[PDB]
């Protein structure tokens, strides 16, 4: 679940950037929140894990782990643990580069927006940076959803080896 | 053959376990995870209630079965109800249809998984499988299918609301959500494009093709 | 980089080091190495071993010896994870095989 | 069938090279069960029908072991489908 | 099934919501900018008669274009679920 | 379409029997004083066989045993006797099963007609040959043609005097 | 349509057998001095065969046996005899299945027509071949032909002078 | 196609018994005073068989046993006497699988045409050969080829003067 | 895209190191790298089309046939060498 | 597209190679290749038909015409030389 | 395809048994005074093989035994004696299981054809050889070929003057 | 990222490997490859990583025995879990002093 749980952040960060849910700025928790990007990038990496065959996979390690980790009670050991809760930053660490991809040009067209409120003063933001920005992500992650596929099976290779390497 | 007692006993035992046919070796696992899903995506948890849906996927299911169910009937009931065929041959005779009904819609890499997973001898062909791998690389198939429909059903619903809250977002009122106001258009689409005629064509579909 | 890429450009990177080695030995004027990486699959047991083809270039008359075949094939092997010597196929600029 | 066939011979240099069930034990059983209570019912029509050296002290007891083993079948199938009614409960 | 049919699954689902979304989004980014550049040559600065105009524009971009709009979601609903027995895997 | 490439598969065939049986009839009788057409049945019928075969087990000494059970009972009271002998035996017998595919476009019947010219002398004369040269000539076409008598082959030479 | 190609493929193999004919005929009697022609009964339909052979096992030297069953009372007391044999035996036999699928094309009936000229000698009399050229005439027209009694195949060969 | 590919296999076979019988024919015959010619029946038949043989286990000495139950019962009172054997035995029996899957493109049945010259000695008489040298030339020839009789291999050799 | 790129890049190595064989002018390999079917019966495998052009009558040793199947073998994961094809100039097949 | 593409392009280099082959002066290769399935039965066999213009009078061998047919058959995964098609400047099919 | 790899194969396996027969053969007749050419059978079929072979215990003194049930009664009242033995026993066996996988390309049948000259003298008379000196050209050869009567393997060994 | 990380780290440990091999008298220049073993999608197995070793030497400055198990003992310590046995050592002119 890590992998999608990357996806999700990094759909949810461009949406934020977006300007999608400005509400979360001004009230943390209010109630009132729509990641649409995250959920729109979520069901795409469920599709992609399902056409992948991944959950057959998960099928067969199950079975695997038998020979590696016996039914009887083993004796078993600690920093494993960790490796799991270590993969705590993978969702952090994989979600930053997705977005690297679109964010970074956000982040000039906001700079740029910045130009502008450098002449005279007001009479910008917030009136002309929302619709214009909005717009440009939108087009920008369009373009940039062809991206994610070799990012997918990179996901799912570094939950599936990390999985093997640690579970034994 | 066994004595009356036994075929009564084994009648009316196998008279149990219809809930598992029709969830494990019938298409009404597909019709249900469809329908389970386009409610999630139209925002109305309780809205078809579960009974509607649940006797609209029976007679979808009813609809869809009507070749293998006429097949077993006139290889396998017609010839055991003329005492032409024994009580635990009738079984085995009607048993093929329904394999061959779930083979079709199965897939190749759920048979090579649970063929490996039983240590079993080489399949050359599709007629040494037997039930025991085809049971749940069924399942798989179905549950896989199922939500791939799903998942491409979803999309509509979301892009409507991301629509909305950018067109909300461009006047400012960052504090009006954007549900409220997408919900009456989700529910406008689904009435506008036969929300229920192309969605009960397109699953039919994918069964028979 | 994509995650593809970052492999791709370690397979050149190791192929690169390894010619290099092949070369600075003495006979040997210029080597070439092609890697062949596998892959996994849900739909077999034991993955393909993966595979090497060496080409080499050696200085007027400088014939390889028995063990100087059996060195490449060693030093080939070991940098590979997993690469069983016999899948190693080693050819002169003549196109004799030498293993 | 021919590929049948050829089904087996591959099974049988399947088995050269490499050089029961929970379901088959219920059908064996009600299998026994059934022949027990054939044998019972044929006697009795033995005896019926008059051919010598059928005791009706037979019959009887063989009847009797028919029907206890009939009870015996029935108990079994009433458990077994308790247990599985009770596995089905499960929530996942 | 294949995952280049996927992203393109999406890809084509989310230029529709960009062709859906752009009338909109461009009419009010061009009212905003008017508005703002006339504050500018005229010195006149207040954060609330910007918002007057655009509400105006927006709504009258669905008179003038919602049936497009309307007529183009959907052919595309229409032909996502007429096709949707075909890419099943 | 497949048709003309089983003819021509047919002609082939023909064609190369035809120039193996000149070859060898060439050095003695000479070139252009022999000449050769071959025709051929051939199969192109895709059969398929399993053939199965049991050993006979009806001798006991041949026979393979896995379980017997042999009750014998003899109250002798020929007098009161009474024999009673019950015997079952469970045999394990040989089993032999042989798959075959025939190849598509085997020859089936072979029919070959050779004809030979006259002998010219330093006159002039065609003289014909001999008996003992065209039985030599017989068997070299049967040994060239694969002559065999379970297809049911059939050759013919005869002698006469070549046209100009 | 196809019966176009059906019946292409009949002149094609007609006209093959013609040409082979008069290639061994063609020496002997001369250029223009043997016609030939050649038509086909051919066999478009297409069919389906499954064989099933069982060996025969009612002698008990070839009957291979799995279980068997003999239960033999004899109660002497010819008196008051009893004798009672119980037999039960399980056979297991040969089994060949044999599945063909027949050529589509096939040559069922072939009838030949073949006329050769007459002799004209050096002063022009158009003198009649003999018989025993006639014979050998024959003799390679069927070796030519393919001729089998089987198929039904009709051949005749008869000598007139061609005319001008 | 692949009948092209099998015709191609067996003109490579016979032209290598070909060579094979002139190699050893040449020392002694001389260069060009012999010629030979082979055909070849091939088999391209894919053939798949699976063969179990069980060691007879009647006689006692031979007879491996896991489990025998042996009750005798002797009640004398040859008078009341009343004898009673319930034999019961579980034999484990040697097992042989052999699975065998014949390669395509072997040799059913090989048949050579050879031909030899005669002799022209110094004078240029064409001396014909003696019988140990015919002889000599048949043994050759039969090993060269490979002679064997389960195949049904044929070989003719004749002594011809050849042609000019 | 970037399978087929690694497909093209995978070719052009392959080409490149057959011409720097003393007798070969210039090469051309052609790869089929496919998806496989399990008990699909006979299924199949990847495989490879290899054109040589040769140096004015450097005809290809026995060996340098062999060395350049192993080769293209090599290269390809999972290609059995069966499938290689290697043809000259003038379409003589040479395996 | 992408798909569209990759199909134009092999069916350029593959042209290309034959061209190269002596006897060649020209050659157009067109690819069919059909929808995929991963169910259990559905599965079809694509097929490829080449034209070539030989240089005057360069009749091509049989071996090259083999040749020919294996180089086409390997560039496309899963393709049955048998479903080959080679054809001349003058419709005479050397297939 | 695989077949001219066979052929291969088989061409290097003869050519290496021709000249390992010529190199001993060289000595003493000299060089080109000898001429050998060998044909090989080969096996090119596949074939697995497992065989199991129980040791029999029918006797006592070598049976192994698990468990032993003897029941023995005797009521003696021979007069109205009364005997009964009522013997089980479960017995444990030796057992061997082989399973073999011939190699692919073994040879089957070798036949070896070997000419050897004649001496020509210092005066030039081509003086054939002796008897012993054949026998030991035989032995030699037979040695050189491996030769085995399991296989049946045929060698034929002549002498005849070499030709020009 | 990670996986540029780790060939960052193998590429370094190959470079002062091979720098201490040459600093020994007889050693010109060295030359360390090493194959880690990699982790798999399913399945359990270690890989012993392995070694390989390209010495060149100074004219005529054959290598000792012992030296040969020195250059063993050092390559296979500083890879973590390196079995000697998966250290191949080789001279310049391809002969195998392993």
């Amino acid at each position: 679940q890590f992998a999608f749980a990357a996806v999700r952040t990094a759909g949810e960060f461009i949406g934020l950037q977006m300007g999608l849910s400005f509400a979360t700025f001004v009230d943390p928790g209010s109630h009132l929140n729509m990641p649409v990007l995250a959920r729109i990038m979520d069901m795409l990496a469920m599709l992609l894990f399902l056409t992948f065959n991944g959950h057959l996979w998960l099928i067969s390690l199950l079975v695997d782990t038998f020979h590696t980790l016996p039914i009887g009670s083993n004796p078993v050991n600690s920093n494993a643990f960790m490796a799991l809760a270590r993969a705590g930053g993978l969702i952090f660490l994989n979600g930053l580069m997705l977005a690297l991809p679109v964010i970074t040009l956000l982040l000039t067209l906001n700079l740029a927006l910045g130009l502008l409120n450098r002449m005279a003063p007001q009479l910008s933001i917030f009136v002309i940076g929302f619709p214009l920005t909005l717009t440009v992500g939108i087009m920008l992650m369009a373009a940039l959803m062809p991206l994610i596929a070799p990012f997918c099976e990179h996901l799912f290779s570094e939950i599936f080896n990390l999985l093997a390497d640690i579970v034994s | 053959s066994w004595s009356l007692s036994v075929q009564t006993l084994v009648f009316i035992t196998s008279l149990t376990f219809l809930p598992a046919i029709l969830l494990m070796m019938t298409s009404f696992t597909r019709i249900i995870i469809v329908f389970g899903l386009l409610r999630n995506a139209l925002g109305t948890p309780s809205a078809p209630p579960n009974q509607v849906l649940l006797g609209l996927a029976l007679f979808l299911t009813f609809f869809i079965m009507s070749p293998v169910i006429d097949k077993i009937y006139v290889d396998a009931y017609q010839p055991f109800s003329e005492q032409k065929i024994s009580m635990q041959e009738a079984l085995d005779k009607g048993a093929q249809p329904l394999r061959a009904f779930m083979l079709r819609q199965t897939r190749e890499a759920d048979l090579a998984l649970f063929a490996r997973l039983a240590n079993s001898g080489p399949l050359q062909g599709p007629e040494a499988v037997p039930m025991r791998i085809l049971l749940p690389a069924y399942v798989t198939s179905e549950l896989k299918t199922a939500f791939q429909i799903g998942f491409t059903i979803f999309i509509p619903f979301l892009i409507i609301d991301l629509v909305i809250a950018s067109v909300l977002m461009a006047l400012g009122m960052m504090m009006v959500p954007p549900a409220t106001i997408a919900l009456p258009f989700k529910l406008m689409l689904f009435v506008l494009v036969d929300g229920w005629q192309l969605l009960m064509g397109s699953l039919a579909q994918s069964f028979y093709s | 980089i994509s995650q593809f890429s970052e492999q791709v450009n370690y397979q050149r990177a190791l192929e690169g080091e390894l010619a290099r080695t092949i070369e600075t030995l003495g006979p040997v004027k210029s080597a070439r190495v092609h890697l062949a990486m596998p892959k996994p699959s849900l739909f077999v047991r034991e993955q393909k071993s993966p595979s090497a083809s060496v080409t080499v270039t050696l200085e007027p008359g400088r014939a390889l010896d028995e063990g100087q075949i059996s060195a490449v094939v060693h030093l080939v092997s070991s940098a590979v994870a997993g690469l069983p010597p016999g899948n190693v196929t080693l050819v002169d600029q003549s196109g004799h095989l030498l293993t | 069938a021919i590929q049948g066939i050829e089904g087996v011979i591959s099974q049988l240099q399947a088995t050269a090279m490499a050089a029961v069930s929970f379901a088959g034990q219920l059908h064996a059983a009600l299998d026994r069960i059934s022949d027990r209570q054939a044998a019972a019912r044929v006697q009795a029509e033995k005896f019926t029908l008059g051919e010598p050296g059928i005791a009706l002290n037979d019959v009887m007891a063989d009847m009797q072991k028919a029907s206890v083993s009939m009870q015996m079948g029935i108990q079994v199938r009433n458990k077994l489908v308790a247990a599985y009614q009770e596995v089905m409960s499960m929530q996942v | 099934m294949t995952p280049e049919s996927v992203m393109m699954m999406g890809t084509e689902a989310m230029k529709v919501a960009l062709a859906l979304a752009a009338p909109l989004l461009l009419v009010a980014l061009i009212t905003g900018l008017i508005i703002s550049i006339l504050q500018a040559a005229t010195q006149i600065n207040e954060m609330t008669l910007s918002f007057i105009p655009k509400i105006v524009a927006v709504f009258i971009a669905i008179i003038v274009a919602g049936p497009w709009m309307l007529n183009l979601l959907l052919d595309y609903v229409r032909t996502l679920f007429s096709n949707l027995p075909y890419i099943i895997g | 379409d497949l048709n003309d490439a089983q003819l021509k598969f047919a002609n082939d065939v023909e064609s190369r029997i035809q120039r193996r049986i000149e070859a060898i009839l060439s050095p003695i009788v000479g070139n252009g004083n022999v000449h050769a057409q071959v025709t051929a049945q051939l199969d192109f019928a895709n059969k398929e066989q399993t053939e199965e075969h049991y050993s006979p087990n009806g001798d006991a000494s041949k026979a393979t045993l896995r379980s017997r059970q042999l009750n014998i009972s003899e109250q002798v009271g020929a007098g009161p006797r009474s024999t009673q002998r019950n015997e079952t035996s469970n045999y394990e017998v040989d089993r032999t099963i042989r798959h075959t595919k025939m190849n598509v476009g085997d020859i089936e019947r072979l029919s070959v007609a050779v004809v030979v010219n006259y002998k010219t002398l330093a006159d002039g004369k065609p003289l014909p040959l001999t008996a003992d040269q065209m039985k030599q000539i017989e068997d070299l076409t049967r040994e060239a043609m694969g002559f065999s008598d379970k297809r049911g082959d059939t050759l013919n030479v005869v002698n006469s005097p070549f046209s100009a």
